[PDB]
């Protein structure tokens, strides 16, 4: 990370513009797509209070979502299929039923 | 239609020359001047009141909320006086607009009296209030909730 | 005006001509950042004075200076319409150009050895846009101005709230430009102090003890001197006859044997002039006369060797005998009187702990650095530096005229820090204003407070970032040996590119463009704030600066503001103010020597009113400038009098000059209140634009310099005549007189089509000419949004009729019938932008194939086959538009349905789309779509072929662009040659490659035939490098955020109608929700049998007082009168005469105006256009504050045929009555604002959540919902509720298991609940448990 | 999970700030085990013991020491106590609007757009659908609901039937705030509402925005219709007289309805009773305010409740007869008799409800809007500019006290008064003036 | 709450 940052500080200043992530490579001899790994690694986190005046103060802490709960029509929908597959499964025999329940 | 009487100036007593314009006819450009800052004032001027009876609702709840009217019968027989308001004039609030709702205590009597008039412990309606008015009765006593 | 103005004449009232045109609008951006960046070989205003001020840098004597000589700017590498389309900065590279030399052994100036140089780049500088609007992030910025309390000194009076008995105190501040403070005050023990910034307080000398000031001197400056001479004969006293003056007589008054005052009588001015009349100079007092003076000098002894009385001693009678028993017999005093002179040093002096300069500085040291142990070296660099040095103290140039002016010098030119006699008068000032003689000044009196712009704060921002990097240089330098580093090492470029780009980017004071209107953004470039960096914030105001102070009239406009949180603070410019060459506003005059009257205008700031009187516009001169009435209403200083027809030295411009931009052009503004000519001006700001906008009727007359000057319409550059009209281009070919001795061509114009502004409103351009047409310099040749005809017009005029119709119109509802949505007077169009990302997830990336899961047909008919939808499907809402399919694994099924699974079938492998849709609602047609992609994965077939289109384009545009120049250039050379040297038919026999051969014998036009030969030969060259860096523009990559593939992304266009919700609002204060719309047989007809369209409340005119809308109803109806009247003229073809003479009678009318234009110098073919345009309605027009009257309504009325009282009799069209009461009918003006009820319409039956706590909050683009607060909770526990208050805040907001369990109820079909335990006292224990402290719940 | 650290989007991440506070405490509890079992000097171990006091009295309350920041960005960060020293807890079922009028309904009965009515009773029509017979599961149920087949409409109607919703204006003030309703359904995009219960909410038409709640449960449902409907609360909690004083345009009606001219067409005849009354006003025949002899048919309870009969012959207007058709049995004629202004059309609503109870005066509320609306249409009082007369006096009584204050002007210059006294008298002459 | 210990500096 020091050695992508010293070299990219001497980089900027005499071809003018700005390094490209691809010819930032060619100044070492790196294989030209660890480099975006050791990019992205190299950044600090976000505090959760940095506030955003949405006609109030507010932050960004309480906009941020849910990922691991599921729909509630998903459990209705594993509730009425319990029923349904005990209801097609109480008409057969009892070694169909006894097979199958332990199958 | 008429002059719009004397505008303000920020010290707060007036100024000795007023408007003598009116919106019929046209404003000229002292006067308007002389009239957009009493405006400017009196609409910051509304604009602190919302927040100022926000917070004396806010405290006048927090320390009042505890009561719940929870029996039929304290059983006391004292309570407060009741009488027509005076601020040393005519009157500004007669005994039937004071008296109107609240349980009587003692008995209510005339002045040579004969008897009793209402009972005693009865809740005043418009039938006995318009009896109280008719009669020309002085002072009623009444049960108040500080006494109870 | 050769043909703008020809065509549709405004007819124009008002009484009063007007000497001063209306100045350009902008001026205040465009200068300021003129002057920020340009060449001039000196400091004052350009980087060249921000480079004088930090360099040079020498090191700590180690013999390498580093230096400085020039800079240049660059060229920007993309222009303003593909840089807003990508999304970088609008840049431009700044190198500047240092150099280094090293000084050598034993010699300060000796000869040097090394001269070198080489461009180091630093930071950036975004350059502006030439409408004022930065470019940062794709978005139009505009940057606000400042306005805040100027640099130099003044008092204050602060009587009042200290103490409660009127004992006021006087202090003195000197607030300076970069810095430190300085105070002076006082105190109810009427003792001096002296207190640096803001620390803690110290008593007053210390400074002028630290700073080589001695009890001698300054006892000699400040106080006088009186003679005591006890001359061996019982206390004589040599005397000045004004020093009685304030002494009370206590003692008996003789000399020369001349008796003069007896005890006991006060001396008056009578034996005054007797001192002054005889001259009487030696008077004896008693001996204990001294019982309180004390002397001056300091006094040694004889003979003996020791001291009897220095100065600042308590001089009684035991120490004058010590004194006078050697033969001191000429002493010094002091003069006291306590109404003349206060000697309140004199007690300071007496409660002064410190004696000398070496424990004053120590004082110092310790007070302005806590717990610390001094060093006389350390404190001795301390204090010179910190108010004497040139680099933390810069007191500048406003600053030193200010301070030169408040204390009655006479040159305004200094230097930029204070030395020895600045202190001594700041003092000298604070005791006489105590005393009596000159008095306090105050603040917002705006001879305190200036305006800086764009130019004051870039130049600050480029110092910080100039100072961060030149402490590491320095730092850098001492270990740098003699010739092996160049200066392109020490100077990185991180630090300016942070500053400067974060304060362009993200402050408080550069905010959106509220670019909606024509009128929006021309009155958001001009505003002035007073919050951000360097003043009183949003909660420090009091009111007294928020408040109109009375030099505020025609600088600062007073009846306009934003109202709610901060009224009062970001009012706006008057129409003619400037800006001076300090920073101080300034308005215009005229100047009266009563001469007759002089026509010079003269500007004039804020201070120079004061002392003079000034007459008011709006009083009559008479025929070449006399004024006729003998006391003219004038004012002097704030206050309005009457004075003589002589002695008044200036005089108002024009009636104009009080308003703002957005409040001078509501008509009739001398009726109204200013509380709704306040909502008015603060209700011009949001209108949105129609399909087609029409004119005003009754406008004003400052409109057409408002539509020009903030530029949407392509204002023709060089006048001529038209050549070829098309949708998009405009070609405009030049005169003779007017043109470049070569390179003549064509000028050329491109026109902006269809492109979202920062609002979601719809901008696009039309042309307004024919083909064979003149233009002139100042004609417009684009119409824009809510443009027409060059004038400016953003709503509709139709049909008002004051009436309380049935209910429907109760409070402030309005009701349009249908006409208006059959004809589509107000439809409106947006343009929505939708994108969808495409990221870089662990388990694999994604991709943008056509082929989804759990769907069918019945969606994917829309579609190619690379995946991205036509140009041209009419959408709706909730179909696909960007198919995109994520990987998933551990799939972790279930039992039963796996059970069920293992019957019919089963799928795998690509699992939820997170493909985007459109959001529910919108109707749309897909105009545009645009494809990045990041350098390195090869694009599929819709990338390929947007950029083959794209390239086709520019290269269709090239070719065309130097096809149509080189005709007019052949063209003019041939009609250049055929004069003088005309042949037959040789022109069109030899080629136009062989054409340029044939020369000419020595004239002029044969070295312009060879010019233009050599421009035809460049513009050749320049044609194939234009197009070589054009092809490497296009075809390349571009930069992305770490973790993104490619964007695509979708351009929506709706098209929304008019329904019960969408607030309308005229101009000049009269809001409503419009509320039903009826159909067109039901409205109330008149007896021509023409409906009539809005149906207003007529209790909100007595109620708020604006009486001004009746009156433009009236006016409105007889403009449209004298409309109807000549389209009935024109309906049948007559003569033309017929219309001549009644135009110019329409146009004449009565009394005494300025607009007499007809019947000489119009053609006949130009009556048959005046007259086609005026079909609508003849416009009006009234200039504000001196607009019409009731003669001049009821004339303009008479001149059609209608009733002269204002009110027709208006049948109903229900049942065919007649309304008894006759009502009022008319025209007035009617915008369209954006509070639309599709924007406000929200829902919510189950969605997402939160994480920390979990509350509902919508992230997925659904709602949320409206928040429960405790004004609610006590209106709902007031009755007998607590059923649904328990239901309220335990199981529909915060209940992880009761939700499911009861939405699974409500399902079913048992209506239930189930309480639970909220989660935000589930949270609150274990926050209160990560403490030491312990909570339980104990009981069953 | 309460200090979590969920990954943003793309890389970077997002934390509570009590991670670095924790980590600080961490590291230098193990940094000073590690010095103390080495057994170094004592300045070093005075030092560690030191700054470990000042990390975890950082950690337990921060703000009172020296106010320990973070890098990379100067905002001071929090704890534990800025977690309990801390505005609304959110709701489902929610929704919002903008308001408009509609004078054709009764006085409980709001309106509500089709849209916010299938997007907040979906569970309702989710389980009637499932259970009538008109799908297989909840799945075809949300496949049938949303692209809206016409046979989901009629569930919708069936299930709105009786089922309270319960509107609410954003700054609520007092008691009246959250009132119930029972919705009608409409096409549109506005809420509508009542021109009389707009007198009670403090709220224009001019954009203001209103909210609607749905109450689940059953107890919740009875409760709101029998304690909080919007008929239940007609005397405000301030003091005895009715909060449903007609507001703007219904007082002009009704006064222009009640008063009587001098001579108008067809004046002096008598008349047959109110009935006939009417016939004669919309014959076209008879203005509407003459003074003209009719008859009436009080009727009285000062019995022991018993309605007793009487009938006269009274001096009225017509506008009067017309009014008097709406009226119930119990309020004699000294009502509908006078000019009809505001104080007692409040006072007539009044004594209606402290004579005969409830709903006698709700429907006598929503007839005497109607016939207010109807007639202040058929009105048609509006303005012009030629109705505001200034008067003939103007000129005259400037004139004089224009010049009685330059006397005094010319009397002060004179040195007889001052200013103090000059000031006042200048500010009464024109504070008479004015008057 | 009316009607020297900085660790770096010891
Ligand atoms: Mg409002
Ligand atoms: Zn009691």
């Amino acid at each position: 990370i020091n050695k992508l940052n010293r070299i990219s500080r001497q980089m900027l200043q005499e071809m003018g513009r700005e390094p490209t992530p691809e010819e930032l490579a060619e100044r070492m001899l790196m294989p030209e797509d660890k480099i975006r790994k050791v990019l992205k690694i190299a950044k600090e986190p976000i505090s959760m209070e940095t506030p955003i005046g949405d006609d109030e103060d507010s932050h960004l802490g309480d906009f941020i979502e849910d990922t691991t709960l599921e729909l509630p029509l998903d459990s209705a929908t594993t509730e009425s299929l319990r029923a349904a597959t005990h209801d097609v499964l109480a008409g057969l025999t009892a070694r169909e039923a006894k097979v199958l329940r332990m199958r | 239609a008429g002059m719009r009487g004397l505008m303000a100036k920020p010290d707060g007593s007036i100024i000795e020359t007023p408007i003598t314009a009116n919106f019929r006819e046209g404003l000229n450009v002292l006067q308007y001047f002389i009239s957009t800052h009493g405006a400017r004032k009196g609409l910051a001027d509304t604009a602190l009141k919302t927040a100022n009876s926000g917070y004396l609702t806010r405290r006048l709840v927090d320390v009042a909320q505890d009561l719940v009217v929870t029996e039929d019968d304290c059983g006391t027989h004292e309570g407060i006086m009741m009488t027509p308001v005076i601020e040393g004039g005519d009157v500004k609030e007669p005994l039937r607009d004071r008296v109107l709702g609240r349980v009587t205590a003692e008995d209510v009597l005339k002045p040579g009296t004969a008897d009793i008039l209402v009972p005693r412990n009865t809740l005043l309606h418009e039938q006995w209030c318009d009896l109280l008015e008719e009669n020309s009765v002085d002072a009623v006593k009444v049960r108040s909730v500080v006494s109870c | 005006y050769s043909y703008t103005e020809k065509k549709r004449i405004r007819k124009d009232f008002g009484k009063r001509p007007q000497v001063l045109d209306v100045p350009y609008l902008l001026s205040i951006q465009l200068d300021s950042f003129q002057k920020f960046i340009e060449q001039d070989p000196e400091g004052q205003y350009g980087l060249e004075a921000a480079f004088r001020s930090v360099f040079p840098i020498q090191s700590y004597s180690g013999n390498s200076e580093l230096q400085y000589v020039s800079y240049r700017l660059g060229e920007p590498v993309f222009d303003v319409q593909e840089c807003q389309i990508r999304g970088v900065t609008y840049s431009a590279p700044l190198r500047v150009k240092l150099r280094l030399v090293i000084y050598e052994r034993e010699a300060p100036e000796g000869t040097v050895k090394d001269i070198k140089e080489q461009e180091v780049y630093m930071g950036e500088i975004p350059l502006m846009t030439d409408n004022g609007t930065f470019v940062i992030n794709g978005t139009e910025r505009v940057i606000v101005s400042q306005l805040h309390r100027s640099p130099g000194v003044f008092f204050d009076s602060d009587k009042g709230k200290t103490h409660s008995s009127g004992k006021v105190l006087y202090n003195a501040r000197i607030i300076p430009y970069r810095g430190s403070w300085l105070d002076f005050e006082f105190d109810p023990k009427d003792n001096l102090f002296v207190r640096i910034d803001r620390r803690r307080k110290l008593p007053a000398t210390i400074i002028l003890r630290a700073l080589n000031y001695t009890t001698e001197q300054i006892l000699d400056l400040f106080f006088e001197k009186v003679i005591f001479e006890i001359r061996d004969n019982k206390l004589q006293m040599e005397l000045v006859p004004e020093r009685l003056r304030g002494e009370t007589a206590s003692f008996d008054i003789e000399a020369n044997g001349k008796v003069y005052v007896e005890k006991g009588r006060r001396i008056t001015a009578r034996h005054i002039r007797q001192l002054e009349k005889d001259d009487v100079k030696l008077i004896e007092v008693p001996v204990e006369y001294i019982a309180g003076k004390v002397v001056a000098k300091d006094y040694i002894d004889e003979s003996t060797g020791e001291l009897i009385c220095a100065a600042n001693m308590e001089l009684s009678l035991d120490l004058l005998a010590k004194l006078s028993q050697s033969g001191h017999k000429r002493i010094e005093t002091l003069f006291t009187n306590d109404l003349d002179h206060g000697p309140y040093i004199s007690e300071t002096l007496r409660v002064d702990p410190t004696n000398d300069r070496l424990s004053a500085l120590v004082e110092i040291y310790r007070m302005m650095r806590p717990g610390e142990p001094p060093t006389r070296e350390a404190a001795e660099s301390l204090f010179e530096n910190l108010f004497f040095s040139e680099d933390r103290y810069d007191l500048s140039a406003v600053g030193r005229m200010k301070f030169n002016r408040s204390l009655l010098r006479e040159e305004i030119e200094g230097s930029g820090i204070l030395s020895k006699d600045d202190i001594i008068d700041v003092m000298k000032k604070l005791i006489d204003i105590r005393n009596g003689k000159g008095e306090v000044d105050d603040i917002d009196h705006l001879g305190n407070r200036r305006i800086r712009s764009v130019g004051e704060m870039a130049e600050n921002q480029f110092r910080v970032g100039l100072v961060r990097v030149e402490r590491a240089v320095k730092e850098r330098l001492s270990l740098g040996d003699l010739d092996t580093l160049m200066p392109q090492d020490m100077i990185n470029a991180k630090p300016i590119s942070a500053a400067v780009k974060e304060f362009f980017g993200s402050s408080q004071l550069s905010q959106f463009m509220d670019q909606n209107n024509p009128l929006s953004e021309i009155t958001h470039k001009r505003r002035i704030s007073a919050l951000g960096p360097g003043g009183l914030t949003r909660e420090r105001a009091g009111f007294e600066v928020r408040d109109v102070h009375p030099t505020h009239y025609g600088r600062v406009c007073p009846i306009e503001t934003p109202e709610g949180p901060n009224i009062g603070l970001i009012n706006s410019l008057s129409v003619y103010a400037q800006t001076n060459e300090y920073g101080f506003l300034e308005t215009p005059y005229r100047k009266v020597t009563d001469g007759v009257v002089t026509d010079e205008i003269h500007y004039l700031s804020a201070i120079e009113e004061g002392n003079y009187v000034i007459a008011q516009a709006n009083s009559n001169l008479d025929e070449e400038g006399h004024f006729v009435e003998d006391l003219v209403t004038c004012r002097s200083k704030g206050e309005s009098s009457l004075f003589s027809r002589d002695q008044v030295d200036y005089m108002d411009v024009s009636t104009q000059q009080v308003v703002s931009v957005g409040a001078s052009l509501i008509p009739f503004l001398e009726h109204d209140d200013a509380n709704r000519a306040l909502m008015g001006a603060n209700m011009q700001r949001q209108a949105v634009p129609t399909l087609r906008a029409d004119k005003p009727l009754v406008g004003t007359g400052m409109e057409r310099a408002v539509a020009v000057d903030s530029g949407v319409t392509a204002v023709a550059k060089r006048g001529g005549v038209v050549q070829y009209v098309d949708a998009s281009r405009i070609v405009i070919k030049v005169n003779e007189d007017e043109m470049y001795p070569g390179e003549a061509g064509i000028d050329i114009y491109n026109l902006t089509k269809y492109t979202r502004s920062n609002q979601n409103t719809c901008i696009n351009q039309m042309p307004c000419v024919s083909l064979g047409e003149p233009v002139e310099r100042g004609d417009v040749l684009a119409d824009g949004p809510s443009t027409d005809l060059g004038e400016l017009a953003l709503g509709q005029n139709m049909r008002v009729a004051f009436m309380p119709w049935n209910g429907y119109n109760f409070e402030d509802s309005i009701l349009v019938s249908e006409r208006v949505v059959q004809e589509d007077r107000f439809t409106t169009i947006h343009i929505q932008e939708l994108a969808c990302v495409s990221r870089d997830t662990k388990l694999g990336p994604e991709e943008i194939t056509a082929d989804i899961p759990n769907v069918g047909e019945a969606a994917l008919s829309k579609l190619d086959e690379s995946g991205i939808v036509y140009i041209g499907a009419e959408v709706t809402g909730g179909d696909i538009l960007v198919g995109k399919v994520t990987p998933k694994g551990e799939t972790q099924l279930t039992p039963e349905e796996k059970l069920l699974r293992a019957i019919f079938g089963e799928k795998a492998s690509d699992v939820k789309d997170s493909s985007l849709r459109v959001p529910n609602g919108v109707s749309g047609t897909v105009i545009d779509v645009q494809v990045f992609t990041r350098d390195g994965v090869e694009k599929d077939k819709r990338a390929l072929e947007i950029e083959e289109m794209q390239l086709k384009q520019a290269k269709k545009d090239l070719s065309e662009e130097l096809q149509i120049l080189e005709a007019g250039l052949f063209s003019r050379i041939r009609a250049v040659l055929v004069a003088g040297g005309v042949e037959a038919e040789k022109l069109d026999k030899l080629p136009r490659d062989r054409w340029l051969e044939l020369g000419l014998t020595d004239e002029e036009k044969q070295n312009q035939l060879e010019q233009l030969a050599e421009q035809y030969d460049e513009l050749k060259h320049e044609f194939e490098k234009k197009l070589e860096a054009k092809r490497r523009k296009i075809t390349q990559g571009d930069d992305l955020a770490p973790g993104v593939l490619k964007i695509v992304k979708v351009y929506l266009a709706v098209k929304r109608r008019i329904q019960p919700g969408d607030k309308m609002a005229g101009r000049h204060g009269n809001k409503g929700v419009i509320s039903k719309i009826n159909p067109i047989e039901d409205m109330p007809y008149d007896e021509n049998g023409t409906p009539v369209d809005i149906v207003l409340n007529p209790l909100g005119v007595p109620s708020r007082m604006n009486i001004g809308q009746i009156l433009e109803t009236h006016l409105g109806m007889a403009a449209k009168g004298i409309g109807d009247k000549i389209n009935a003229m024109l309906k049948q073809q007559q003569e033309v005469a017929k219309l001549r003479e009644f135009i110019q009678r329409a146009y004449d009318l009565g009394a005494d105006v300025r607009q007499k234009v007809d019947l000489s110098t119009f053609s006949d073919e130009e009556v048959m256009r005046l007259a086609e345009n005026l079909r609508k309605g003849m416009p009006i027009a009234t200039p504000v504050f001196d607009g019409a009257k009731e003669a001049e309504i009821k004339e303009l009325l008479k001149l059609g045929d209608l009733p002269t009282s204002g009110q027709i009799r208006l049948y109903d069209g229900r049942t065919g009555e007649q309304f008894e009461r006759p009502v009022t009918v008319g025209y007035m003006y009617m915008l369209k604002l954006n509070h639309l009820v599709d924007d406000k319409m929200h829902a919510r039956s189950t969605g997402s959540y939160s994480l920390v706590t979990q509350q509902p909050l919508g992230g997925k683009a659904q709602f949320g919902g409206q928040r429960f607060g405790e004004m609610e909770v006590w209106a709902l526990e007031a009755y007998g509720a607590a059923y649904t208050l328990q239901e309220m805040l335990t199981v529909k907001s915060d209940d992880v298991n009761g939700r499911t369990k009861m939405y699974k109820n409500i399902v079913d079909g048992n209506h239930q609940m189930e309480p639970g335990m909220p989660e935000s006292f589930n949270v609150l224990l274990k926050e209160i448990r990560s403490l030491g402290i312990n909570i339980e719940l104990e009981d069953e | 999970d309460l200090r979590p650290l969920v990954p943003l989007d793309g890389g970077r991440f997002a934390t509570s700030d009590l991670n670095d506070l924790y980590r600080r405490v961490i590291n230098r509890n193990n940094r000073l085990k590690r010095l103390l079992d080495l057994a170094a000097p004592d300045i070093i171990v005075r030092n560690e013991k030191r700054m470990l006091q000042e990390a975890v009295d950082a950690l337990l309350d921060n703000g009172r020491r020296g106010r320990a920041i973070t890098g990379s960005n100067k905002r001071p960060l929090k704890s534990l106590a800025d977690m309990i020293k801390g505005l609304g807890k959110r709701v489902d079922y929610s929704g919002r609007s903008v308001i408009t009028v509609g004078p054709y309904l009764r006085l409980h009965q709001c309106g509500l757009p089709k849209k916010m009515a299938l997007e907040l009773f979906k569970p309702f029509i989710y389980g009637k659908l499932e259970l009538r017979g008109l799908a297989t599961t909840i799945k075809a149920a949300k496949k049938m609901v949303e692209r809206e087949e016409a046979v989901v409409w009629d569930i919708l109607d069936e299930v709105i039937r009786e089922h309270p919703v319960l509107l609410n204006r954003a700054p609520t003030l007092h008691r009246l705030g959250i009132q119930a309703f029972e919705p009608v359904l409409i096409e549109g995009k506005a809420i509508q509402l009542h021109p009389l219960v707009c007198a009670a909410y403090n709220a224009d038409f001019d954009g203001d925005q209103m909210a609607v709640h749905v109450p689940l449960t059953l107890e919740a449902q009875l409760e709101a219709r029998a304690l909080m409907m919007s008929t239940n609360n007609i005397l405000s909690p301030a003091n005895g007289e009715p909060i449903i004083v007609p507001s703007q345009d219904v007082v002009l009606g009704l006064y222009y309805m009640t008063r009587d001219c001098v001579n108008a067409k067809g004046e002096g005849m008598v008349l047959t009773g109110p009935k006939e009354a009417e016939r004669l006003y919309r014959s076209g025949l008879a203005s509407l305010h003459a003074r003209v002899k009719v008859r009436i048919t009080e009727y009285e309870k000062d019995a022991n409740g018993e309605l007793v009969a009487k009938t006269s012959l009274k001096d009225t207007t017509v506008g009067r007869a017309i009014l008097w058709m709406i009226v119930p049995k119990g309020l004699p004629y000294s009502i509908v008799n006078q000019a009809l202004g505001k104080k007692a059309i409040s006072k007539m609503l009044n004594t209606c409800y402290r004579i005969l109870g409830l709903k006698p005066t709700v429907i006598f509320a929503d007839q005497i809007m109607y016939t207010g609306f109807a007639y202040a249409a058929r009105s048609g009082a509006s303005v012009g500019i030629d109705d505001m007369v200034i008067p003939e006096k103007k000129h005259e009584i400037i004139s004089e006290a224009e010049a009685e204050v330059a006397e005094i002007q010319e009397q002060f210059q004179s040195g007889l008064v001052t200013a103090g006294e000059r000031y006042n008298k200048v500010i009464d002459i024109w504070a008479a003036a004015n008057d | 709450d009316m009607g020297t210990t900085d660790p770096v500096r010891m």
